[PDB]
């Protein structure tokens, strides 16, 4: 029993101690700021771990050198991006002019600040971005400036000006999602004491702390097995009975939109066909209270127009996986006929 | 009497101690909270499901055998908050609401959100493992999404020991509703409770009634048949036989009437007692619409409809403000719908209910 | 709404005075009964939290409430969302006019029926003789119809009764069949030909 839940502690989400298969981009942040203390732009998609390298390699170049101080800023507890000026004021210590009046002193230690998920601090005229951009290149000037970012196109959206002047561009470094041998080789790194779900999570998302989530489900399922690829598959699978009057709507929408051919139909004619095929098999608050449950089990999408007749309903599921989510053909055949 | 007992055994505040019906989909969570109390570690989970399925009864049932368990020193010691999301007048009040339930501080929605995160990302003084419940998810909905990223986002953080439990209606909530990086925090950690099937519904009921012999089987099976042929739902079916035993104290009977009082639409009879004039508006609207095919029609072609039928009937000739007040009295009870305030000769008239429905009255 | 809640029951000592919006004074502290003018009216608030706070607390066992409510809408279960729908007892009542105009003409003969405490009783008597032989007029009778056709609603029968009596003088103490015929004229009455009637030659023109 305590094996599981060793395994489970162990592929939690937490920062570890080493990251594997990142090293190049370990290696290149560590040249640039060992070059920078004797501007850096990351963008990298969810689940790359930018972060958790990030201070990895911050913590350890505070172990190898001293006199610098590094301020960590997260964009997230800021309700407004101007909030970021008080906020970095208040990690040293009209603002602005003491920030810069601190930052361009003649003699003082080297400041590298860091604001992760950058592409919060938007502005209505990017003004915020373009003051802490151009910064590090004023006279005097002692400033290190890394900025995580998720989003793509924060060098390309929102600095036309940095690219018109070229002394004020900064260095870009992407992080590409993880790889198949590198899925494994963290997870063989995580487990000292597999290739299928390294493969899914690669060619669906890349995340590593989707396949951690994989793994640690995998394994509840196997020690709740006990207690009481076929594991992995199916808690992926499973991630990635109907009322019958429900089951008579829906026939009776897949009846209208397969005779009049139009995508998205009005409630009105919904309920009277589904009137219709009730007096063919012999079985308007209840037909609308019924659409509303089926668009809480996702079968059914709703655009919501503030009245009962304009709220139009559409499909969502392919009709060969809907015939096949039936059971019965004997129903099928009496709708049908 | 028995009927009493039963009437009260029947209500919907009396909480069973556990019923087994749910009792698989407890031990799954009977599971994951205990792992997270003894590893000492946070967790988040999303559980979604139509109302009526007994979620905040079961996390309840659940919450009291783990403070039970606490009681005798098993699990080690917890702290357990409970918010509503519709309870709420603001949605950044509810910083207040953990904040005070915590600590007992009065402040700011800006300076409470600071507090908690300082409190939540510092590494303080070592406090109990705290279990938050969150109920009523999909109303905490910012345009900017801040508070469902912090509350989704807190206990990834080693340092909260926090356990949050996420109960809602749809199940799309962390897909089309929420963003990237938050929407893989819930992923793969998703319950749904599927609705009652008729034999469960039954078990409930029998349950609800043990040692009581007074409805027959044949009622209970029939009331449990309806009510998963139409929703479903246990609250409903105990609203059912409550308005059967009523009946009783003035058989199948019973309950036919209670399920076609309580659930038929009204729109037939009223349709039916309404007066001699609105009922030649009505054909006049009803006639109108066959020569032209449209559902939108102006008063003015109306009213010579109307007059038309007047004629054909010998009734006397009536004034415009005759027909002007009819329609108004019409559109108040939402038969038809108009703009009547400033518009008068010129309104489009659009029937409420289905024409078969209207023929169906009228024939009679 | 709050506000007139709080000042109803006489908790604002308890609960306070300024304008704070924290409501969990009372709603901790939360028999009585609620009775709720233009039901309707509640569905528009923008998150109907009101109706969602007091139907939870009627289906909760802390203390009893009972609510009551008024519409005049026909629609008033689609108004309401889902979650309060779920949670509203569906208890009905139907206020309609299910009567035939006998049952109307006795009606106008009752309403205007002195009562028996009237000091002068044989002045009630004579009062009553008059109404119930003004009853069976024909003219009378065919106000009623007419009126009756129009609108089954008590209140114009009320308005019209009231018009009727206020030509009521001393010289005349009871009511004649032409002074109903004068009232119904009264209250028939077209504006829009009035209004044409007013008018200049240009504008005729
Ligand atoms: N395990 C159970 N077995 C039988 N009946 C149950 C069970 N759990 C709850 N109920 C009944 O079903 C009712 C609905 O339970 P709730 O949990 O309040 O509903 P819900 O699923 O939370 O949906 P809402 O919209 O939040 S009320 C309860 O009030 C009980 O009367
Ligand atoms: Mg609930």
């Amino acid at each position: 029993g305590t094996c599981y839940q060793q395994a489970k502690l162990v592929l939690n989400t937490a920062v570890p101690d080493r990251l594997p298969a990142r090293e190049r981009e370990m290696d290149v942040i560590r040249n640039f700021l060992r070059e920078h203390i004797c501007s850096l732009y990351l963008s990298g998609a969810p689940g790359t771990g930018k972060t958790a390298c990030l201070s990895r390699i911050l913590q350890d170049l505070k172990k190898e050198l001293k006199g610098f101080k590094t301020i960590m800023l997260n964009c997230m507890s800021l309700r407004t991006a101007q909030a970021v000026f008080p906020a970095i004021a208040q990690e040293i210590c009209d603002m602005m002019r003491k920030l810069e009046k601190h930052m361009t002193a003649e003699k003082g230690p080297m400041i590298v600040l860091v604001l992760d998920e950058m592409d919060q601090l938007d502005s209505k005229g990017q003004d915020v971005l373009y003051t802490l951009f151009e910064w590090p290149w004023l006279s005097n000037s002692h400033l290190v400036l890394i900025g995580i970012a998720n989003t793509l196109d924060l060098t390309d959206r929102i600095l036309p000006r940095l690219q018109a002047r070229e002394k004020c561009k900064p260095q870009l470094l992407n992080f590409p999602p993880y790889t198949r041998n590198q899925i494994v080789t963290i997870l063989q790194d995580r487990l000292n004491q597999v290739q299928f779900c390294a493969r899914k999570v690669s060619a669906v998302s890349g995340d590593v702390r989707k396949a951690l989530d994989v793994c640690r489900r995998a394994i509840e399922i196997v020690e709740s097995d006990v207690k009481s690829l076929i594991h992995i598959s199916q808690v992926i699978s499973e991630v990635d009975s109907f009322p019958l009057q429900q089951k008579i709507l829906v026939c009776s929408l897949m009846l209208l939109i397969r005779q009049l051919k139009i995508k998205e139909v009005t409630l009105g004619k919904l309920y009277e066909a589904y009137s219709k095929v009730c007096r063919k098999q012999q079985v308007q608050s209840e037909c609308l209270s019924l659409s509303g449950l089926l668009e809480a089990r996702g079968i059914l999408g709703l655009k919501r127009n503030k009245e009962t007749r304009l709220t139009k309903v559409f499909f969502k599921i392919e009709e060969k996986e809907i015939e096949h989510a039936l059971k019965d053909k004997a129903l099928i055949g009496n709708i049908l006929a | 009497s028995v009927l009493e007992e039963a009437r009260l055994r029947l209500h919907v505040s009396a909480v069973p101690e556990s019923l087994p019906c749910r009792e698989q989909e407890f031990q799954d969570i009977y599971n994951f909270v205990e792992s997270k109390l003894l590893d000492h570690t946070g967790g988040c989970m999303y559980i979604s499901g139509v109302p009526g399925t007994g979620k905040t009864a079961t996390v309840h049932e659940v919450i009291r055998c783990l403070q039970q368990a606490a009681q005798a020193n098993d699990v080690p010691p917890f702290q357990y908050i409970e918010v509503n999301g519709m309870k709420l007048t603001e949605p950044h009040q509810v910083y207040v609401q953990i904040l005070q339930k915590l600590t007992g501080q009065k402040a700011t929605a800006n300076h409470a959100a600071e507090l908690l995160a300082k409190q939540f990302c510092t590494r303080g003084s070592p406090q109990e493992t705290t279990v938050l419940l969150v109920d009523e998810l999909d109303l905490l909905w910012t345009h900017k999404q801040d508070i469902m990223y912090n509350l989704f986002d807190w206990p990834t953080h080693k340092e909260a020991r926090l356990v949050v439990l996420a109960i809602a209606n749809t199940m799309d909530l962390p897909e089309r509703i929420m963003m990237n990086r938050v929407s893989s925090r819930l992923g793969l950690t998703r319950m749904c409770f599927q609705p009652y099937t008729y034999s469960q519904l039954q078990q409930i009921l029998r349950s609800r009634l043990k040692h009581l012999k007074a409805f027959e089987d044949d009622a209970i099976q029939l009331v449990a048949r309806k009510v998963a042929a139409l929703s479903g739902d246990a609250r409903r079916c105990l609203d059912i036989c409550r308005r059967a035993t009523e009946i009783c104290e003035f058989t199948i009977a019973h309950s036919m009437e209670a399920v076609d009082e309580m659930f038929s639409s009204s729109y037939i009879t009223a349709i039916k007692n309404s007066s001699v004039l609105e009922q030649s508006f009505l054909r006049a609207i009803l006639a109108e619409f066959r020569r032209s095919g449209l559902e939108e029609a102006t008063f003015q072609q109306i009213y010579s409809q109307h007059v038309a039928l007047c004629r054909m009937e010998g009734l006397p000739y009536p004034t415009m403000s005759e027909t002007m007040a009819v329609c108004s009295h019409l559109g108040s009870c939402r038969l038809l719908l108009v703009e009547p305030s400033r518009n008068d000769l010129l309104l489009r008239v659009r029937l409420n209910v289905s024409q078969d429905d209207v023929l169906y009255a009228l024939k009679d | 709404a709050l506000k007139e809640i709080t000042r109803q029951l006489n908790l604002e000592n308890v609960v306070g005075d300024k304008v704070f919006g924290s409501f969990a004074e009372n709603l901790s502290f939360l028999p009585v009964i609620f009775i709720l003018d233009e039901f309707d009216l509640f569905a528009h608030h923008k998150n109907q939290t009101l109706l969602y706070n007091l139907f939870d607390i009627s289906q909760s066992a802390q203390t009893p409430i009972a609510v009551i409510g008024l519409t005049c809408r026909l629609d008033i279960l689609e108004l309401l969302e889902k979650r309060v729908k779920s949670r509203f007892s569906h208890r009905q009542i139907h206020l309609m006019n299910s009567f035939g105009f006998p049952q109307y003409v006795k009606i106008f003969k009752e309403q205007l029926s002195l009562p028996a405490e009237f000091p002068d009783k044989v002045f009630a008597e004579k009062w009553n003789e008059n109404v119930q032989y003004l009853s069976e007029d024909r003219s009378v009778q065919e106000v009623l119809q007419k009126h009756f056709n129009i609108s089954k609603n008590l209140r114009s029968l009320h308005m019209l009764l009231m018009l009727a009596l206020n030509r009521v003088t001393a010289s005349h103490p009871f009511m004649t069949a032409v002074d109903l015929m004068e009232a119904s004229q009264l209250c028939s009455m077209d504006s829009k030909a009035n209004i044409v009637h007013g008018l200049s030659v240009l504008e005729i023109c």
